[PDB]
């Protein structure tokens, strides 16, 4: 049972370091955060049952695609426990929703994300849950051609996706409506890659014209985006759906 | 042109 090692491995809480009060000052803030964020998803995906076997090609590949999917996904998870999804926990320093947003793509964003971390009120959406679709996250997206270990990659996604299964349909908590349950879960995900879409597309503006629009990223973010903003721009990106 | 951070962290 991965679960029992899922707790144990959950990154601790970042905080932001907030204060100008502007659009870029705000923006670089978040990226500096998810830039130490990104230390504790790597730390955590190191010793993940499966992906710690993979080859080294493969493990980077799979964190340059869905770093944004693991970040706006616990984004959600502590906007969800801190708040009831009231707002937007992105540190303890740091809480905010759509309602501070004046340009409308931002707000936009703010409320797309505000939407997810609202599923997980209306599902009420466990620990057990989070960790499990965490970890379909980091396997959400491969390269068009396939990994270097496709197959072990496939036998690894499976096996999570059946651990997911048969903790909503075995549950007694889900009794009369744990398949419906599942179902809303995988349609969760799905839906995961429509949001981080927009959320990298706004990315990978903003990091294209960071020092015109004056927003600031962290030498994490730098590395991660200049190898995965061509990898999408030439098509090499392969989302994989439970629905689509 | 170097190692990255991110196979820094991996390989630590
Ligand atoms: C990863 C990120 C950081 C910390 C965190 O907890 C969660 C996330 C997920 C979303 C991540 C976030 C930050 O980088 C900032 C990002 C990358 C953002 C998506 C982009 O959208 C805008 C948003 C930020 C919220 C209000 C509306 C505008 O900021 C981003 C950007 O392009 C700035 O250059």
């Amino acid at each position: 049972s991965p679960v029992m090692v899922l707790e144990n491995i959950e990154p601790e809480i970042v905080y932001a370091g907030y204060d100008p009060d502007t659009a870029e000052n705000l923006l670089s803030t978040l990226n500096r955060l998810a830039g130490k964020q990104m230390i504790q998803v790597v730390k955590w995906a190191k010793v993940l049952p499966g992906f710690k076997n993979l080859p080294l090609e493969d493990q980077i590949t799979l964190i340059q695609y869905s770093w944004m999917s693991l970040l706006s996904f616990a984004l959600s998870w502590r906007s969800y426990k801190h708040t009831n999804s009231q707002f937007l926990y992105f540190a303890p320093d740091l809480v905010f929703n759509e309602e501070k947003m004046h340009q409308s793509a931002m707000y936009e964003l703010c409320q797309g994300m505000h939407q997810i971390s609202l599923q997980f009120v209306r599902l009420q959406l466990t620990f057990e849950e989070y960790t499990i679709m965490k970890v379909l996250l980091l396997l959400s997206t491969i390269p068009k051609d396939g990994l270097k270990s496709q197959a072990a990659f496939e036998e690894m996604r499976t096996n999570y996706i059946k651990e997911l299964r048969k903790m909503v349909t075995k549950s007694p908590n889900n009794s009369g409506q744990s398949w419906q349950r599942f179902y809303q879960l995988t349609k969760l995900l799905d839906s995961m890659h429509d949001l981080v879409s927009d959320l990298l597309e706004f990315c990978f503006y903003t990091f294209r014209e960071s020092h015109a629009l004056k927003v600031e990223f962290p030498a994490m973010l730098v590395e991660i985006i200049s190898d995965q903003l061509p990898k999408v721009e030439s098509g090499n990106a392969k989302p994989l759906y439970f629905h689509r | 042109q170097q190692k990255s951070l991110l196979q820094q962290l991996l390989t630590e």
